[PDB]
Formats: structure tokens, sequence, C-alpha cells
């Protein structure tokens, strides 16, 4: 008289089926050696699965087979909370409005109101009022002006031509041989939309020709790429000038959203630290020349690099995947590579594979490689961005005021921890 | 030796190492380029030849931007190529970097790359076909004896012929340096990679077998086999990346149409492309195959056809 | 990360499901309570890759030697286990070599010659014997005790490194 | 020299201590010379930090009063404390009043500046009055009246209607509204009229004031959203 | 009476108003009756506030005071600011210190009361001693690990060494040993004893002290972390 039993991850055993034995007593040395305990999982008799009593007497049960599925009773977990109000810009994590009183938690400064308390994460991972006014702190160049350059490199769409045109200018020859008439007509508009923009750390747009084949014109940039200094010499950086970095990057960003011109290409080759202080961004937009046309249509051809590339971009189920959440997971990439020195995915040589899993999800960047320097803060922000939902990301406004909530924090934070408060909530 | 190789094979292997031994160092000012024989995935291939001995050969300039120990060890590890000499591999004369770029220098193929021949004929007869698989195995097995090396990256663009019918295989993965360094360098339109090694567990050459077998099937068909031909596509006789390779993973791998092929290759194959990899064939059960005994057994002027084909004038 | 199937045959009573307790769970089970199926997860570290064991213990009597074959063809290496004070046990070795050939239709499968309870006294295989038998099929020999512990990781790590090996 | 209390100031900003900070933006006050745009960022923040800590104060204190509902001296003493609270706000408030209406407003010589100042106005007295009951509430809501509609015809007049200035008016004078007049019609009216007048130029946004416009708009947006019901 | 106190003292701390709570606890344990646990932790929650941000305040002050050397003689009057603010934490520091004279060390009923005023005089030692210089500095260190060691022998020969409150004496006793002996060695084997000292008695405590020994011993690890390189 025995019985076989089935266990949880795709174990099994076989259990005599003595009289005066019960279903707990049989199977409890095969749950110690299991790391399981009968009280916090259920026992099923196949007869599909019937519920049974772990005190039921295993003779019984003579011939039958058994299924183990684990219970949950207790997820218990908590934060240490203490009430705090926010003088300066500052968002609840869950509720994603302003956030003048609410909670503070001391572990990882996860912030909610009062009202959201109910929907914050149980795990410490590492007639109200009304709200308030906050504290304030046909543009194409004739040719014949135009100097045919150097060949300097080829990327996902173009090619590197360093020209003349009153002064040093940059020239990308587009990969695109013939255009058709409305994506001619889309591409100019596009421009047009570019053209009347300027900002401190966007790169200038310098208009366009068509005579010489077609290619846009730049302002051209002195220096080298950030992807060169993470990965060429591989000089390593401070913790204030690699937050500084972050924060001018983030700071172009809300203006480009602010624009509402989605990026689409953030990707740490883009990037450029020009006078080796100022952080400045180039080769943004012109969704013509992305997803070649068939007709008069634009159906979504992917290309270039996957490394930056989000989940739901390459899953290509939605009619219009380069969304925010895009910028915001490149945004999320960029934050993890300046911090690791290390590129995501160093130990998969598939890319294949690397598509794959995370098209599946069942594949995300490392979290155990980020320095023992970095405050949790940081941490968190950078575990938030890489969220595999589109939905719960932060857009840009937040991810800016929280990274000058750290910055400013800076200071105060370099030593080591010291005594703790105790719990000082109330639930 | 020491090998099975007759008499022409093994003149022709002499005269290419004499060919060899005539070639020293390797610099960018030595070749001047003749015509571009394609672009690659994240290169191009240009007709060269070597002006101080006016050798006409294949160069491929890869493009990556890398650290100058990678580029060191990668130099260190391209030296084994000299001691491989095989009939099935295509020829190499070195390699060097200049310029931040990667440039190797191979023996020219006349024959281009089975993918050219493929679009400009349609489809190929099952003889013409059953002679490259033989040249495969074989190449395949010297590799895995002499550099026990998978090459990991089998299909039809890596296989390179001439006009006097000779099949050489290239592309294989012998530094693996060079393997990451290419891996996060750009996208593809449509891959081979066997449904287990994209599960992170490696079977070294059975996902090479996988591979072969498709691209067979595939030049066999005239068309990428993912998705199976639907109807009146199988009666001739768009899709995302990732949908294809959720395809690959979660459905059954297709099969040869009945009739139009013999049932030793539709066997022969169905081998060969088994969902489980230990289940699968290696080299030495393929070898003993019955439709490849047929093959042996058949004689097939391939190097003529072929010309006619391409209209070369013999 | 990766992952190994690992299978422990044997005669019965030599002490699989003992070695494998004590790996699992460092544990001695003294009571004999014979196996007819079992099998275990572990996580462990090794040679600096973290492995995920499947533990496939199999039943010593050849009664339920259909159970064990169907763990066996799904194992990657096995540890054939012997007891030092069972002759026969040592002997059959030989047996279950040849089952393994047989279920995995190959002469190259990663297999480690386990000799086990040498906390015993008065044992009558010597070290010689055994080292002769791993010899003449070309693998590792391990002497274990389940009691103390002694070679217990000792033996499973092997089997890993051999699976690598042939990997 | 009023740079050296500037500085001064500058330094106890993010040093956090903000009673030293408005005391040194009173001195400047009191030095009576005509400001600049910079310092009076400084003015309404250092003064609106203190106002909301005794809001916020205010705020709890009430709701733990409603919580209770005992039979306790507990909820005389908590009574109490609001009442001293209240008290002190008031003085800051007053002290606020005075300097602003003897030195801003006799010298607004540019109408931004005086638009501003009525802003600063109303919304001090909506402090004043969010604590006030009875025939004084009255007062300063007209007070409020007075000053927010002073400022509304000059925004209207002479300024942007993307400005961030005017955007932070209306919200305010719709917060006013909803709050005292308890009149969701006609401050919803205002919220989709504002928010209209700001999506026409929205286009309009240099780099001086990108994110605080926006910011403020997505605020209306969500305050107009919650009024709805 | 004392109640009263209290629920002031509660309230206080809901409203994070903390000097009156502060001076609250003063007169109560001035008052002389019998203290307890609870009420003394609401004493040190207390005190501890405006101690850290007062700390922080001054460490801010000072990274600016280095932050600029070749300029004008503001940092001078920033360091006269600093200055004053050190003058007003000694003011408090000294009042703290002679509490526990007054009341707390000589009305020592229990064992643990004593560890923990002994930590809290050596806490507010290492305090001092941060903006502390020279001879002064250094009795204030040498006071601080007297009243160090006389904890901890208490603490070992009295209670277990799993209860948290031991655990914190060990950590701020390495902290001090780091940030004055400056002994990383000697501190980081005193962390590592006392964690696996942890470790041996676990699973062993009470459904309250479940959750303080989770973050005391985050932290410890977190501090090993860091002092391992
Ligand atoms: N002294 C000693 N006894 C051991 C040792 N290993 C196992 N035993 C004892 O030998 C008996 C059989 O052990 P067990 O692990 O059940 O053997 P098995 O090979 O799994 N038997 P089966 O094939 O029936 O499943 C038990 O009484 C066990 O305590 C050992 O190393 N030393
Ligand atoms: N404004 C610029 N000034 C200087 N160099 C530039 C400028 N824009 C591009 N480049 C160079 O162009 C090279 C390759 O072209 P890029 O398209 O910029 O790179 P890329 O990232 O491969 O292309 P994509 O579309 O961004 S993926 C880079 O390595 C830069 O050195
Ligand atoms: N040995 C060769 N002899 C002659 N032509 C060759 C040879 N190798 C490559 N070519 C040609 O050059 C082109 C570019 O070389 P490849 O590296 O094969 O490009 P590719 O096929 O895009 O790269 P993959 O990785 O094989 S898809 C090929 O498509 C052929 O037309
Ligand atoms: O060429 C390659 N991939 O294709 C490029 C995209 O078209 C390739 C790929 C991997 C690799 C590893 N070690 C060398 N490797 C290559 N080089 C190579 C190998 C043999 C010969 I003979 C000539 C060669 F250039
Ligand atoms: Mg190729
Ligand atoms: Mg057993
Ligand atoms: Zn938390
Ligand atoms: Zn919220």
């Amino acid at each position: 008289p025995i019985v076989r039993v089935f266990l949880p991850n795709k174990q099994r055993t076989v259990v005599p089926a003595r009289c005066g034995v019960t279903v707990r007593d049989s199977l409890k040395k095969a749950l110690m050696m299991r790391g399981l305990i009968p009280e916090c999982c259920a026992v099923y008799r196949i007869q599909e699965k019937k519920p049974i009593g772990w005190d039921t007497d295993i003779s019984w049960l003579t011939g039958e087979e058994l299924h183990v599925e684990v219970l949950e009773n207790v997820p218990l977990t908590t934060h240490n909370f203490v009430r705090k109000t926010f003088f300066t810009l500052a968002f609840c994590d869950f509720c994603r409005k302003l956030l003048f009183q609410g909670f503070r938690c001391q572990t990882c400064g996860y912030k909610f109101h009062q009202r959201c308390s109910t929907e914050v994460p149980l795990m410490c991972v590492n007639r109200d009022r009304s709200s308030s006014a906050p504290n304030v702190h046909d543009w194409e160049i004739p040719d014949g002006q135009i100097t045919v350059g150097q060949r300097i490199g080829s990327g996902s769409f173009g090619t590197v031509y360093k020209g003349k045109w009153h002064g040093d200018v940059a020239v990308k020859m587009l990969n695109v041989t013939a255009p058709t008439p409305q994506q001619l007509q889309a591409f100019k508009n596009e421009v047009g939309v570019l053209r009347k923009t300027r900002h401190v750390n966007i790169l200038l747009f310098m208009g366009y020709s068509t005579k010489p084949q077609l290619a846009i014109v730049t302002q051209w940039c002195e220096g080298s790429s950030l992807y060169h200094h993470l990965h060429i010499i591989e000089t390593k950086f401070e913790m204030i000038k690699l937050i500084d970095i972050a924060r001018q990057t983030a700071q172009g960003m809300d203006y480009l959203h602010a624009k509402s011109i989605i990026h689409r290409d953030l990707k740490s080759n883009n990037i450029f630290l020009h006078e080796d202080l100022t952080v400045k961004i180039g080769d943004f937009g012109l969704a013509t020349v992305k997803s070649r046309w068939s007709g008069s249509h634009q159906f979504e051809q992917l290309s270039g690099s996957i490394l930056w590339m989000a989940p739901e971009v390459i899953r290509m189920q939605d009619k219009n995947p380069y969304s925010f959440q895009s910028d915001v997971y490149a945004f999320g990439i960029v934050l993890y590579e300046l911090m690791t020195g290390q590129l995501p995915y160093s130990n998969i040589n598939n890319r294949d594979q690397i598509i794959f899993m995370v098209g599946r999800g069942y594949l995300s960047p490392d979290l155990s490689k980020v320095r023992s320097n970095c405050p949790k803060a940081m941490k968190r922000l950078m575990a938030e961005c890489l969220k595999k939902k589109r939905d719960e990301r932060p857009l840009f406004p937040q991810i800016l005021a929280s990274i000058e909530l750290l910055a400013r924090s800076l200071p105060k934070i370099h030593r080591s921890a010291s005594e703790p408060s105790l719990n000082r909530a109330g639930f | 030796e020491e090998l099975e190789l007759d008499e022409q094979q093994r003149k022709r292997l002499e005269a290419f190492l004499t060919q060899k031994q005539k070639v020293g160092e390797l610099k960018d000012d030595d070749f001047e380029k003749i015509s571009e024989l394609g672009a690659g995935n994240g290169g191009v291939v240009f007709k060269v030849s070597h002006k101080p001995s006016g050798l006409v050969m294949a160069r491929k300039l890869i493009h990556l931007e890398i650290k100058p120990a990678i580029r060191n060890q990668i130099i260190r590890e391209l030296q084994v190529l000299h001691e491989c000499n095989s009939p099935y591999i295509v020829g190499f004369y070195g390699a060097f970097y200049s310029d931040g770029e990667i440039s190797i220098c191979m023996e020219h193929m006349d024959g281009g790359s089975l993918d050219q021949v493929l679009k400009k004929a349609g489809r190929i007869p099952e003889q013409i076909l059953g002679k490259v698989s033989i040249a495969v195995i074989k190449g395949l097995t010297y590799l895995r004896e002499k550099h026990k090396i998978m090459h990991r990256d089998v299909k039809p663009s890596n296989i390179l012929v001439n006009s006097r019918g000779e099949i050489k295989l290239c592309d294989f993965g012998v530094s693996g340096q060079l393997i990451d360094a290419m891996a996060n360098a750009f996208v593809g339109t449509r891959s081979y990679m066997s449904p287990e090694r994209l599960q992170g567990t490696h079977y070294s050459v059975q996902s090479d077998i996988w591979s072969m077998g498709l691209s067979l099937v595939e030049m066999a068909v005239g068309r990428y086999p993912i998705p199976p031909p639907d109807a009146k596509e199988l009666e001739l006789m768009p899709m995302a990346i990732f949908e294809l390779l959720d395809y690959i993973v979660n459905e059954p791998p297709p099969k040869l149409p009945s009739g139009v092929f013999s049932l030793e290759f539709q066997d022969f194959v169905n081998k060969c492309l088994i969902k489980n990899p230990a289940e699968r064939a290696d080299l030495k059960q393929l070898m003993v195959h019955a439709f490849i005994k047929r093959s042996d057994a058949e004689e097939v002027d391939f190097a003529g056809w072929l010309c006619s084909t391409i209209g070369l004038n013999q | 990360m990766t992952e190994y199937k690992l299978v422990v045959v044997g005669a019965g009573g030599v002490g699989k499901s003992a070695l494998t307790i004590q790996l699992i769970q460092n544990h001695f089970v003294d009571e004999y309570d014979p196996t007819i199926e079992d099998s275990y997860r572990k996580q462990v570290v090794i040679d600096g890759e973290t492995c995920l064991l499947d533990i496939l213990d199999t039943a010593g009597q050849e009664e339920y030697s259909a159970m064990r074959d169907q763990y066996m063809r799904t194992g990657e290496g096995f540890l054939c286990v012997f007891a030092i004070n069972n002759t026969k046990s040592f002997e059959d070795i030989h047996h279950y070599r040849e089952q393994i050939k047989r279920v995995k239709d190959s002469e190259d499968v990663p297999m480690v010659l386990v000799g086990n309870k040498c906390d015993l006294p008065s044992r009558t295989v010597d070290t010689k014997q055994a080292q002769d038998l791993a010899r003449s099929y070309g693998i590792p020999f391990i002497e274990t005790s389940a009691k103390t512990r002694q070679g217990v990781d000792d033996a499973f790590y092997t089997l890993v490194r051999e699976i690598r090996k042939h990997k | 020299d009023k740079e050296e209390l500037v500085q001064r100031a500058k330094l106890a900003e993010q040093a956090e201590r903000y009673d030293d900070m408005a005391a040194a933006m009173k001195e400047v006050t009191e030095t009576g010379v005509e400001l600049s745009n910079e310092e009076r960022n400084l003015l309404s923040v250092a003064y609106k930090n203190v106002v909301g800590a005794r809001r916020s104060s205010w705020r709890v204190i009430s709701s733990i009063e409603q919580k209770t509902e005992g039979s306790e001296r507990k909820q005389q003493m908590a009574k109490e404390y609001r009442v001293k609270v209240e008290k002190e706000l008031r003085e800051i408030c007053y002290d606020v009043l005075g300097l602003l209406d003897k030195h801003l407003i006799p010298k607004a010589s540019n109408p931004e500046s005086k638009v501003f100042y009525l802003k600063m106005k109303g919304d001090y007295y909506r402090y004043l009055a969010e604590v006030a009951t009875g025939e004084t509430r009255n007062s300063v809501v007209e007070d409020s009246q007075k000053a927010y509609q002073d400022a509304f015809e000059i925004s209207k007049a002479k300024m942007q209607p993307t400005h961030p200035i005017r955007l932070g008016l209306a919200l305010n004078f719709s917060v006013f509204y909803y709050e005292i007049l308890n009149s969701p019609d006609k401050a919803c009216q205002l919220a989709k009229q504002a928010f209209d007048d700001a999506i026409a130029e929205l286009d309009t946004l240099n780099e001086d004031s990108y994110k605080d416009s926006t910011l403020i708009m997505q605020l209306l947006r969500d305050n107009l959203t919650l009024w709805t019901s």
C-alpha cells in the first residue's frame, strides 16, 4: 500500500499507506526536505482535484494520486513610516499628483498621500482639500553652399559627413533613396516643426537640402559621445558628475515632451558631452525616415539597436508603440549604464535570445551589479523606470523632480547611517 | 595526405597553400578595391587585389568600436585560421586592424553566396541540394574534430561556391570574443537559431543541424518557411521578428510537401528538424542516412549547371 | 540560471536517499524507508555558477525499475552508488552502468562512482577495488558518508562538473 | 548693503531655516527701496513656507478634533492649541499685509509686479478666511474679492493667456470661489476658460517658463476633473 | 495631570511641532514621577528630531563654507551663522545632558533603562564632538567611550544579545569608533561579531520585536558592505 504524491517545483514522492498515519505526518519529512510546512500548503486528491484535510488517514487514500499547492495567509511586510510634509516640489509615488501633506518611508523614500495608503506595495522593495499654486524657483538651404565633408560613420538610417556652411556643420546622409510625395510632405512638416525649436541642451536643427540626394544638416558638435567615455576609455565618473549628467539629460527630455515630440531613439551613442561639462542631445524625431513606407502607409518596421528598446516596442501589438514610456525606458537603461559601467545583458551573446527573452518578459536588466556607494533612492528610481507594464512607469516631470530632490539631498547622505527611529506610525 | 581527399582537391589545396606562401604582411595600402561584393548586416565585402602580388582576393570590413585590448585579443584569436586546412572551408589570407575597422582577407569566390543563386533561380533541384549537404556535414565534422568549434550561425548566406563547383563554408564562430562583440551591434529581419538555444541551454551542433535543415528547406521552396505557406502559398510549386521567434518556439516545425520531394529527403529533413535536440541525430547518424547514401551514389555536373543558370560561358 | 538533472542510482540500501537528503537539508536519516520515487530541487553555487539541481532519487529495489528508468531517461548525469559493506552492490555497478547505457542509448554519459557508508567499521570493499572500478570506466571515485556528511558535496559537485565537461 | 541680506536669505533657503529668512527679507522690505523681480520670489517662498506649515498644523489638529468626539478636556486642550496657532498665524498674516500695503502696493512701477502683489494679497486674505469665522470672515472675503477682481482685470488687459502668473491667479481665484462661495458652476466655467486660453498659445513656451506653466495647467485639469462631480 | 502632558506631547508629535513637546517632556521628567519605557521613547524621538535637523543644517552650512574659498568675505559671515547655530546646539545638548544627571541616572530602577540612558548620553556626547575641537572634543569623546563601555558591559552581563537596544548600542559605538578613532578594522570586526551574535540568536523573539531587528540588521549589512572597501 503506497500513495504517489506530486509536489511543487515539478517534484514528486511516494509514501506508504499505513493505517493510523495522516497525510500530514506522511509528507512532513518531504516538506522539511523541501523547505515547506503543511500549515502553509494545501493538499488535493485526484478524483479533477478535490481538497482534503491534512489529518486525513493515508490508508483510505491507497493507490490514489495527491497534489500539493502552497497557500498564502501572511504576506506581512512593512516600511519605516514617518509623518512629514514636503515644502518643495514632490509627487506621490502612487497617485502621481502634487503632494503637500502625507507620509514618508525613512527606508527607501517612498512618498504617498494620506488617501493612497492602502495602495502602497506591501514589500519594501529597495471632500478633500483642493490643490494650490506651488512655489516658483520651407527651410531648405540652396545648393552650392554645402561643403561635402568626410565620411565618419553609418548608423541605423544614415551616414555622417562633416561639412562647412558658415562654419562647421553636421550633415547626415539618409539611407532612404526614393521618398514618396506623401513621405516628402510629412518630412517637410516634421522639419518645420523642428525648426522653431531652441534649447541649451539640444543640438540646433539647421535645415536640409535635396539637390545632392537627400540629407539632413545639423549643427556639428565637438568632443565625443557618452558611449565612448563609458566603454572606450573606461573612464570612471564620480557621484556628483554622474548625477549631474543624469539631471542634465533629463532636463532636455522634459522640454522635448513639452513640445510633444517623441525621441524614440535615446541610446547612449546619441548623447554628447560638449566642452566636457554640458549634456547635448541630437538625432531625434524624424518619424518619416524610420518605418520604411510601402506606399501611402508607414507600417511599423523595427530598426536600430535592441538594448535600449522597451518590451512593448519589441512586442509590436500596439498601433503606436513609440510613446513617452519608450523614452522613459530608454532613460532607465541610460541610468543603469552610467551607474554600473557595464552594458546590460553582459552574460548573453545571442541577440536573438536577448530579443526573445525581453519580449516574453522573462529577462530584465540586473539590479545587483550596481556599486555600493549609490544611495538607495537612486536604486528605487532606476527600478521604477524599468517596469514591464507601460501604465505604471513615471513621466519625466516626476523623474526630474526626484532627481532634483536626491541631488540637493547629496551633502548629508555621504556618511553612513546612524541610529534609526522607531515605527512611529499607525496601522 | 591524412584525409579522404582525391587528387583534385589535394592538388587545389596545395596550390592555394603555395599562393598563401607568396603572401606576407597585410596592410590597408596593400590592396585596391575592385568592386563591392555585397553589404553585410554590420559590414560590407569588397573585391580587392593585392597590388604587390596582383592576386585578387575577398575582403570583408567590419565596423565595431571596441577598446584596443579586445582588438588585440581578437587578433590573437584569429591566428588559428592558419592551421585550418580543408576543402570545405573558404580560404583565408589574414586580417588586420586599421582606421577603426576590422578587415579580413579571404579567398575570393566567383560562384557567390547561395542567396543570390536562389534569388536568380527561384528553386533549386533536389540533386543539386543533396551534394551541398554532404560537403556541409564533412566541413562541420572537420571543424568539430580539429577545433571543436560550433558554427552557431549556419545559414545560406555563409556558403560560397565557384565556377568549378567547389563548396566551402565561412562566417564560422572561431573567435568567441568577436561573437560577443557582434551580438550588440544591430538587428536582423529573419533568424535561424534553434528554439532550445533561445532558452539558454547549450547543445553544441544540434542547433547547427536544425538550422541547416531549415536552410535546405527554404532553398528548396524559394520562400522563407516561417510562417508556413497557407493554401495558395503552398500551391505555388511583413511578419514581425518577435512573431517569428514566438512561432518558432511554440509551433511544430514545417515539412517538405509530399510528392514533389523524395520520401527519403522528407524523412531526412524530419530527422534534422526534430523539436527535441536530444532526439535529433548527430553528424555520424546523418552520414549513414539512406538519402545521403543515394546522394553519394548519384553524380551531378553541378558546375556546368550553375554556369548555365548564372549565364557564365563554361 | 543553469539547471542540471542528476540521477542517483544503485542497489537497495546503499544510501542514495541519505546522500540526497544530506545534500538538500544537511540532515542524516537513520531510518530505512525504501524509495519508489523521489525528486528534489536545490539551488547551489558551484564554481561560481548559481546552479539549479534537479535530483532524481531512484529505487534500488528492482521491482520499481520501470519507475527508475523513467527518471534515468530524463537525467543528464548519474551518481552510481554502492556501499562499502556490500560487495554485491559494488559488483552491480556494472549492471547500473549498463542500464544507463541502455536507457540513454549512449556510451558517453556523465557518471561518478560513489562508495558510501565509509563511517562504518569493518569495511569490506577496499579502496583499491573501488578505484580500479572507477578507472575501468574512466570516471571519478568519491568516498562518502551520509552520516558524517564527508564527501557529500564533492560527489554531487563532481557530477555537475562532469556534465559541464560533457556539454 | 542689501545684497548682504540677499545672500544671507539665499543661504538660509538651503539651510531650511525659514524664520531667519523671513526676518531678513522683512528687513529688506523695511529698507523702503523698490525691489527686483528675483527677490520677490524669495520673499513669497519664505513666507509661504511658514504659512503652509501652520496650515498643516491647523488641518491635523482640526482632523483630530473631529475624530475624537469624546467627553474629556483633551479636546479642550487641543482647541486651545488650535486657537494659539491660529493667533500666531493671524499675527504673521497681519505683518505680511502691513509690509505689502506699506511698501510694495504704494510702489508698483511695472503692472506685472502689481498683479503679483495683488495675488499675494488675495491669497493671504484666503489664508485668513480659512480659519476666520464671523463678520471678520465676511470682511476679509470682500477684501479678497476686491484684490482678485483688481488683479484679474489687469491680467486680462496686459498679460498673455500663457504667462504663469495669470495661470496661478486663475487657479487661486477658482480655489477661492469653490471654497468660500461654494459655486462650482462659475468656478468650473472660469477653469475651462483659462485652460482654453492656455491651450490657444500652446506653442509659445520659451526656455524661461515651460515646466511651470504645463504643471499649473495639469493641476487645473486635475481640479476640474475632481469638480466634475 | 501627567497623563494630560502625555496627551499634549502625542498631539504635538502628530502635528510634528517638536520644541513644545521637548519642553513638555523636560517638565514631565523634572516632575520626578516614575518613568516607563514607552514614555521615554517619546522624549528620545522628540530630542532626536530637532537635533538631527540642526545637525543636517550644520553639515550643509559647513559644506558651503568649503564650497568656495577664493571669494569675498562672505564665508566669514557664513561661519558666523554657523557658530551661532553651534552655540544653539550646545545649549540644548547641555540641557539634555544635565537632564540625565538630574533625574534619569539617579532614578535608575531597571538595568535596560540604565543602558538606554547611557546610550543616549554617549550619542549626545558624539553629537557635541561633531562640532567640538581640541581638548574639549577629546574630553567629550573620552566621556562617550566611558558610557559606551559601561553600557555594553551591563548589556552583555544582564540581557540577551538579540534585543534591538543592544544592537543599536553596538552600531552607534562602531559609528563613533569610525568617526573619532577612525579605526575601520576594529569597528568592522566588532560590527561583524555583533551581526554574527544576532544571527546566532534568531527565531527566538516576540511578536513586537520582529521588525526593529530587521531594520537594524539591514543597516548593519549596509555598513559592513560600505566599510569592506
Ligand atoms: N552508517 C551509515 N548508514 C548509512 C549511510 N547512508 C545510509 N545509511 C543507512 O542505510 C540505510 C539505507 O539508507 P537509504 O538512504 O534509505 O538507502 P537507499 O539506497 O536510498 N535505499 P532504496 O534503494 O531502497 O531507496 C538507512 O538506515 C540509512 O540510515 C552512511 O553513510 N553511513
Ligand atoms: N552633431 C554631431 N557632431 C559630431 N559627431 C556627430 C554628430 N552627430 C553624429 N555624429 C557622429 O555620428 C556617428 C554615427 O552616427 P550617429 O547616427 O550619430 O550614430 P548612431 O547612434 O549609430 O545613429 P543612430 O540613428 O543614433 S542609432 C557618431 O559616432 C558620432 O561621432
Ligand atoms: N566568400 C565569398 N565569396 C564571394 N562573395 C562573398 C563571399 N562572402 C560574402 N560574399 C558576398 O558579400 C555579401 C556580404 O557578405 P556577408 O557577410 O555574407 O553578408 P551577410 O550575408 O549580410 O551577412 P550574414 O551574417 O551572412 S546574414 C554576401 O551577401 C555575398 O554576396
Ligand atoms: O563574418 C562573419 N559574419 O558575417 C558578417 C556579417 O555578414 C564572422 C562571424 C563570426 C566570427 C567569429 N570569428 C570570425 N567571425 C566572422 N568572420 C569570419 C570567419 C571566417 C571567415 I573564412 C571570414 C570571416 F570574416
Ligand atoms: Mg555574412
Ligand atoms: Mg532511497
Ligand atoms: Zn519603504
Ligand atoms: Zn497619492
